Parts: structure tokens; C-alpha cells; sequence
């Protein structure tokens, strides 16, 4: 352990991020979510179940996130510049499982809340899921990690993040998509920086090990797509926005590759998004 | 010819290569300075975050505050992530509004297959 | 589990993390600046000791980042005890981190470096480090949290008692404007720490409570042995050496009392110059 | 008569306990109220942190704003930490100056025995 010099950087990435998520610091009592009740009295038993659906399960994995996850990596910093980032990535985790919490608060009804808990407690693609991500972060190796972080938030995510970006192309719930823009502002920083050290710890292992990573990612990749549709299938099953969430998914796993340094894998037919919800996002 | 500028994490050099295009690169270290005797379209990410007029890159502006470089610029295309809202691709409208040349493109991280063959078909149709 | 912050168990978890949360600020926000006229009349003797003070201090907060704070988190009662203490690591990143940015503004980096240098060498920084952290990689977690309220509500204002003596003499007073943004943050973080060790104490035996107060008070005699040792070879050339050891007695009984211990050092032991008092509490 | 707040750090409760006058406490359950019928002085931690003016615990404002407790109240004493800067003891001059009362005295956590020493001393002299 040795005192930090912040005038002597490594690499100037860590500084960079450093100054970005920390000038980027949001709690969200921030957002006037209490606007968002007449919007909510509008919705439709179906729609409301889903949402509260939704934000449980996200709650779950963003506290992975904060307790295991962000934690895990950190003892494979190469930089103590490095080490300083990752405790405000954890921090956030907090923040972000925090504001779902506020949601609820401001929104729900307690009885309908609790419904929703134990209905992601009994959802095994749920659970399926965050099994097999913390199960590498109790692994060994610190590569598959950075992983799976990356997967989790660059890409897994954006099944529940959907919900609140469709709304908003509707007018309804803005501020609430305004919170969750935050969140995945957060996140955008998040995949980009975990996938910038990932890509540097492969530079000082061999290229024979490099290739086996490769396809263990692409293998993972898969098979927490292939769960996820299960997922999304038993969210949305009640309503006939199914297919349009699953092209959102292959969207956001193309830019999950990116961070790591791999290629787009899912083609236009399947990555196609309804521009709605792009343009939401932006 | 295309001109462009990459970081460390080297998400616009990946889109580069696959491009197949001729390019030179705006070099990394900040006191190295390149020169460049024709028309170009620069290809640069975006590092704003938000709306501080910093959203183009150090490196970038060093190599466009040169009259020699800004003469021969003729567009601009963007890269950066939809996930910064309103900022995707904050450093392509700030080059294009203060310099007075077109925004062509905009395009996230390494770019996808479609982002490519629309660059290709459009630097062709540019020139034209 | 899914965290549920309307489900809370101690109500004390959600004050804190609101306290700490809102209290949120960066060094960048503080105009250190102003202090180059100030920094410029100081002797050599003095800038040479403003910088040991801070290259001994970012060692300690770093450690409070990277080891401290994660090491309660698995000995946590509560799941809102994670994410407070989640904050309270990532701002350890921010106080060390405000020492370069004194550093930055005001001295030179030939100086600084062998300030640097200086803290290496330093036998009693060393033995205080090595201490504190001996007890966090340890199995107890009750020693964890004494270890962790006694450094940062007692031994760092050996350290802390310059900007504030600075400050009652009209000099640096910016930077004694950030210090008391990080001495805020550690009062929060000692009676929180120190509230948590007591919430642990009722779960062990009677008999098992006497012994770690032995071990309290054998301790915190140990590393006051310590930091009298590292306040002399500090303020060497100094006469402020007994009244830095007077600020340290003072602080000592605020970190028993977070402990919900009596107060140990009499009166004329912890008897502080009023201007340094002052300078903390206008 | 002493009538006090203590949250469940329990830090103004050890210092009445080690202080040995007899006193009252007011309820940490919000539900249940309690009444004094002898003049008194109240003894409060700060918990503003800044200048909100949520520095009086919520137990204590629906203990005073009681018409019947209210007007018996003579003297306020204030704890806190001396590392909240110009917010020590903020508990003290704001009840202070809203009920006319004057504020007597100033101490940190638990109370030192120098405290102790002084609010005992400082109780008597006041009734006189
Ligand atoms: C600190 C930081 C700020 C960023 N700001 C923006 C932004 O304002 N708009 C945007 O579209 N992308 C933004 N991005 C995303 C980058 O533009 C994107 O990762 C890009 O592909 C990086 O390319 P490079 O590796 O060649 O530097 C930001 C990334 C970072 C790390
Ligand atoms: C959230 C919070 C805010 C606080 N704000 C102040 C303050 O503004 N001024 C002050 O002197 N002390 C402040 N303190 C310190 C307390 O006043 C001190 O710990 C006191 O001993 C608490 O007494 P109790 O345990 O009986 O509740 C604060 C403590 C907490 C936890
Ligand atoms: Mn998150
Ligand atoms: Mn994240
Ligand atoms: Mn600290
Ligand atoms: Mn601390």
C-alpha cells in the first residue's frame, strides 16, 4: 500500500473517468419523481405489475453490483489511480439500487411492491442469472470478471431499461425515464472503462490465453442471451412488446463486444430497434 | 482521404481498419504534430460528457487551429455512445458549426456493420 | 437479495446515508488558489512540514479506500449497511485524492517527491500503517472497527492540527476550508463505525466485552506511544511538538466516546489552545 | 428537573447517566408522548449537519410544540461534535431563539468530566 500521487498517472484514462463519474454525481432526490404519480394513475393493471416487475429484478443486480461485483475487480488494479475509480463505480451501484427504490416510494402501492420482490425471487431466469455472474466473481481468474461485469450492465440491463424508454416516446413517466437516463449514463462509463482494462490486462498474458478468453466470452455471451429471452418472455408475456425488447437486447450486446475490444456479432435484422426508442435514449 | 484521431482504448482505430480506407491517424502524444497537403473528412470521437465545449478531443484541436489543416477540412463524422442523450456525438456538430463544414455522420464505439457500408457508399458519394 | 430501502431494520442506516450522501463535495470546488499569497510567506521549516503532514495523510485515507471500508462490508448486519459503507470508501478515494490537489496549487513537485520519500522512510507512518492493516486482513470483526474508528477520529489530527493552526493565524485559510469538509466526513464515519461496534457488542457474551475493551484501551495506548514518536520527528524543528500531543488527547477521548467508552485522557492532558478549537468550530 | 432526547447511539443518555440527577426521557418511539409538569431543562443533540433547520430532532419539536411543555421550558443545553464547524451545538440557538429561553451550555458526544463537571455546577447556580 502506497500514498496515491494524482500528479503522477500511469495511464490517463484513470483520470479522465475519475473527473467524469464524479462530476457526473446524482442522487435521486434530484429528479422530481412525485410529477410522474398522474402519469402512473393512468396505466394499466398490466403495465404497472410489469414496471414493479422490472425494477426488482434490476434492484438485485445492481446490488451485486455494489457488494460483490465492483468489489471483486479491484484487486486486480493496475494502476492505485485505478483502485479509487472502482470504489465510486461501487458507490453508484448503491445509488443506482437506491433510486429504485425511490420509484416505489413515490409511485406504488406497499402490497403490490412486496408481490412484485417475491415474484422476482421466484423467477429462475432471474436467478439462473445472477448465479452464474457472481459465480465468476468468486472465480479465480480476474479476466472473467471484467467480463461479466460488462455483460451485466452493457447488455443484461437493457431488458428492464426498455420499459421506461418506451414510456417516455409516450409521454408518460418522463421523470422517471429522466432517473433512469442518469443511470445508464453511469453505465455507458461503467462498460467503456471495464472493457479499456480488460483489454489492457490481456496485454500482458499470452496470445494462446487471449483466444481462450475470446471464446469463453462469446460462449457466455450466448448463454446468458439465451436465458435472457427466456426472461423477457415471462416479463412481457402479457403484453405483445416480446420481440421489440429482444431487439433492443442484441443492440446493446453488440456495444457490450465493443467495450471489450470484440466485434458486433448480432446482424441489423436482429439488432433493428423501433427508432422511438432510440430516440428516447437521445 | 480520411483523417482521424483514436485514445488509448482505441475505439475509432478498430473502425478504421475495417473501414478499408485510406486514413492517417492524429497522433497520441500532444507534442508530436502532423501536416496533411489534401482534403479530408475527419473521423473523431466525442469526450464531452455533458456541456462544457469540451467534447472534442486535446489532440483534435491542436491539428485544426493549424490554418493549413482547417483549409483543406471538408467534413466531419462522429462516434461516441446514444447513451450520453442530447451529447451523442457532441464533437462532430461542434467542429461542423464552428468551422462551417458539413456533419456527415454518427456512429457508436467500434461502429456496426451497417455504420461501415454506410460510411463507405457515403465518402464515395461525397466526393462526388 | 434485492436491497428494499422502505424496508428498513435500523433507522440509523438511512440517516447516515442521507448525511453522507448530501455532503457530497470535491477539492475542485474549494479555491485553493487563493492561498498562493498566504503559501508564500511561510518559513522553509513550515512548507516542509505542511507537506510531510499531507504525503503521511494520503497514505492512511488510501488504505481507508482500498482495505478499511471493504473490509466491513462482509461483516455487515444490515443490507444498507453495505451501501453506506460503500460511500464512506469511495470518499476515502476522495479525501486522498484533495491532498494532490493542495499539492498541485501550491508547492513544488521536487519537494513534494522528497516529501514522498521522507514518509517511506518514516519508522512510526510505517508501524501505524502496518498495525491497522494487520487487524483488517484479520478474522475478528469487532477489532476491525476500533482499528478504523481510532485512526481517523484520533490519529490523523497530528496531522489535522496544522491547516487548523494556520487558520487561527489567518494563513491557508482555503485549504483549512477543505480539511473541515474531510474532518465532517470522519465525524459521520467514526460515529457510525463506532455505532456499529456497539450494535455487535450486544450479540457476544458479557464476559467476552471485557476483553475487547482491554483490547481497546491496549491499543489505542500503543498507537499513542506511536504517534507521539511520529509527532516529533514531524514538528522537529518546531515548538508546537506538546501542543499537537494535547490536540491528540482530546481526540483520543472522541474516538472512546464513538466506542461508547468513557473518555480516558484527564482534563489538563487534553487541554487545547482555545485558537485551535476556534479554528475548528467558529 | 432535566428532561432529555437521546437517538439509539444512546450518547446523551450514557452522559445523564453518568451525570446522576434525575431525569426524564423522551420517547425514540414517535407514537408515544410524554408530559413534565415542573419547570425544566432540556437537554438536545444536533443532527442538522448543515443549515436545513432540521437540526432539532423530530421527538423534540412535537415534545415543544405542546403548549403545556412549552411553557415550562427555562434553559436548553445543546450536544454535538465540534467537527460540524459553525454547526455545533446548532440544536441549542435555534430552540434558543424561537422559545426566548436562553441557551446555557455546550458539550460534545458523551460529555467529558470537565462537562459534566460544569453542567452540574452550571444547574444549581441557574435555579438560584
Ligand atoms: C469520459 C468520457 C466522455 C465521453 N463523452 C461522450 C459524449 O459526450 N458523447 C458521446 O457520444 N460519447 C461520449 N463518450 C464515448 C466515446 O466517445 C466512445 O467510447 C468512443 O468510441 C471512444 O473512441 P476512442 O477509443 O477512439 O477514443 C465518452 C467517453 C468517455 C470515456
Ligand atoms: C446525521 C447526523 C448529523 C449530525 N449533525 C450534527 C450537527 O449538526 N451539529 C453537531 O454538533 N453534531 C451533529 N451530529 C453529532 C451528534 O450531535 C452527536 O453524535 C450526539 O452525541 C448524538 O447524541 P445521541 O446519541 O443521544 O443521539 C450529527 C450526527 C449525525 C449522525
Ligand atoms: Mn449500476
Ligand atoms: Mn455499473
Ligand atoms: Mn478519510
Ligand atoms: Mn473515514
Amino acid at each position: 500500500i502506497s500514498a496515491i500521487n494524482w500528479n503522477k498517472i500511469s495511464d490517463d484514462k484513470d483520470l479522465e473517468v475519475w473527473n467524469r463519474l464524479t462530476s457526473n454525481f446524482w442522487l435521486p432526490e434530484k429528479v422530481p419523481l412525485s410529477n410522474d404519480i398522474p402519469a402512473w394513475q393512468t396505466l394499466t393493471v398490466v403495465e404497472q405489475q410489469l414496471t414493479m416487475r422490472v425494477f426488482t429484478g434490476l434492484t438485485l443486480l445492481d446490488t451485486l453490483q455494489n457488494v460483490i461485483g465492483a468489489p471483486s475487480l479491484m484487486p486486480d488494479a493496475l494502476t492505485p489511480h485505478e483502485e479509487a475509480v472502482l470504489s465510486n463505480i461501487s458507490f453508484m451501484e448503491a445509488v443506482h439500487a437506491r433510486s429504485y427504490s425511490s420509484i416505489f416510494s413515490t409511485l406504488c402501492q406497499t402490497k403490490d411492491v412486496d408481490a412484485a420482490y417475491a415474484w422476482s425471487e421466484e423467477n429462475a431466469p432471474l436467478q439462473r442469472k445472477a448465479q452464474i455472474i457472481q459465480q465468476h466473481y468468486r472465480g479465480d481468474d480476474p479476466l472473467k470478471k471484467k467480463i461479466a461485469s460488462v455483460f451485466l450492465e452493457s447488455f443484461l440491463f437493457y431488458s428492464g431499461f426498455w420499459l421506461p424508454m418506451y414510456f417516455s416516446s409516450r409521454g408518460k413517466l418522463t421523470n422517471t425515464a429522466d432517473l433512469i437516463r442518469l443511470i445508464i449514463r453511469d453505465e455507458a462509463v461503467h462498460g467503456y472503462y471495464i472493457g479499456y482494462k480488460y483489454q489492457k490486462n490481456m496485454e500482458k498474458i499470452s496470445l494462446g490465453q487471449r483466444e481462450e478468453l475470446k471464446s469463453f466470452a462469446f460462449d457466455l455471451l450466448l448463454e446468458l442471451y439465451d436465458n435472457e429471452l427466456q426472461y423477457t418472455d415471462e416479463l412481457y408475456a402479457e403484453t405483445p412488446w416480446a420481440d421489440d425488447v429482444k431487439a433492443f437486447l442484441c443492440y446493446n450486446a453488440n456495444k457490450a463486444l465493443m467495450n471489450l475490444g470484440y466485434e458486433p456479432l448480432f446482424p441489423a435484422e436482429m439488432a433493428e430497434v423501433n427508432p422511438a426508442i432510440l430516440a428516447a435514449l437521445s | 482521404q480520411l483523417v482521424y484521431f483514436s485514445s488509448s482504448s482505441e475505439n475509432t482505430q478498430r473502425f478504421i481498419e475495417r473501414l478499408g480506407l485510406p486514413a492517417v491517424r492524429i497522433p497520441l502524444n500532444e507534442r508530436e504534430r502532423i501536416q496533411v497537403d489534401e482534403p479530408y473528412i475527419l473521423i473523431v470521437p466525442s469526450y464531452g460528457g455533458g456541456g462544457t465545449a469540451g467534447a472534442v478531443p486535446r489532440q483534435v484541436i491542436r491539428f485544426l487551429n493549424d490554418e493549413h489543416n482547417r483549409a483543406l477540412l471538408r467534413g466531419v463524422i462522429a462516434s461516441g455512445n446514444r447513451n450520453f442523450g442530447e451529447a451523442y456525438g457532441r464533437a462532430g456538430d461542434v467542429i461542423a458549426r464552428k468551422c462551417g463544414v458539413p456533419w456527415l455522420y454518427r456512429f457508436e464505439l467500434m461502429g456496426t456493420q451497417s455504420d461501415i457500408e454506410n460510411v463507405r457508399k457515403g465518402v464515395t458519394e461525397f466526393w462526388q
